[PDB]
């Protein structure tokens, strides 16, 4: 199962997310600091 | 194929690219002793076997750009090597036939043989080597009548030019002129492009060894890089 799942995920790279798409990817660490900033800001975190 | 980068690049990525395979040649079907596309050869001339070459390594590229007939150890040197290139990508390794246009490339200098408007043979570069200027053709006889245009076979084809035995005449595709010696004078006799041509303009074809062809290509690719290095250091 793991070998099939990894192959499908790498076949469709968009499943990883904007940080790990590959082009213009800030990276996992940068995405997590961006998430911290979003969680700190009220407007981005909530529907407002 | 990575489109996003400013310069197109090939790399192994998760996104897929469609690749088409074009058959260049088949090794088994190749006939021994017959000219095929992409061969490094020497244009032997006269019964003394003077080879068509460029001036020796006197460091002047504008001086190297000239073409002349010369005899001696140049027939054993790597300065008299020409690679025949057909004007078609698919089946580029097929047997060459009488009347098929091709391009002659000087292996050492990386320049293509061509004809200027003033009826002179001068070597110029890939960027400005047009088909009309750089098109040449082997003709069996000095006969004015031509074969026109014929359908191209999608295969190795039939053998029509044989190394050594066959006698060929270089004729420019568009101008219809014939390559010949200037006859005015080691010998350093000039080669000039003439529509009548002399009564002795036969050319013999001698194939070059793989080791020598590889060495000539290495020489060209090394002198290019070292010239870039020298220019950078000078700047």
């Amino acid at each position: 199962n793991a070998n099939v799942v990894v192959r499908l995920l790498i076949r469709r790279p968009e499943c990883f997310g904007p940080a790990l798409r590959g082009e213009g990817g800030n990276g996992l660490l940068a995405a997590m600091e961006e998430a911290i900033k979003i969680a700190e800001d009220p407007s981005r975190d909530g529907p407002s | 194929l990575s489109y996003g980068n400013g310069s197109l690049h090939v790399d192994a990525a998760f996104q897929q690219t469609l690749w088409s395979v074009a058959p260049i040649s088949s090794g088994s079907e190749a006939a021994q002793g017959y000219l095929i596309g992409g061969d490094v050869l020497r244009l032997l001339h006269g019964h003394m076997d003077e080879c068509l070459t460029v001036p020796s390594g006197e460091h002047g590229e504008e001086q190297r750009r000239t073409v002349h007939y010369e005899g001696g150890a140049v027939s054993v040197h790597a300065r008299s090597l020409w690679r025949l290139e057909t004007l078609r990508v698919a089946w580029s390794g097929s047997h060459i036939r009488w009347g098929q246009p091709f391009r002659l490339r000087h292996v050492t200098t990386g320049k293509y043989l061509s004809l200027m408007e003033d009826k002179n043979l001068l070597l110029m570069d890939k960027e400005k080597a047009d088909v009309k200027s750089t098109a040449f053709t082997f003709r069996s006889s000095k006969e004015k009548l031509d074969v026109g245009v014929r359908k191209e076979v999608d295969g190795m084809g039939t053998s029509e030019i044989k190394y050594g035995d066959s006698v060929c005449y270089i004729q420019h595709v568009d101008t219809g002129l014939w390559l010949t010696y200037q006859s005015v004078d080691s010998i350093q006799r000039k080669a000039i492009m003439h529509h009548e041509g002399h009564m002795d303009d036969g050319i013999s074809l001698s194939r070059s060894q793989h080791e020598e062809s590889r060495t000539a290509r290495v020489i060209w690719s090394t002198v290019f890089l070292f010239n870039r290095f020298i220019r950078g250091l000078d700047a």
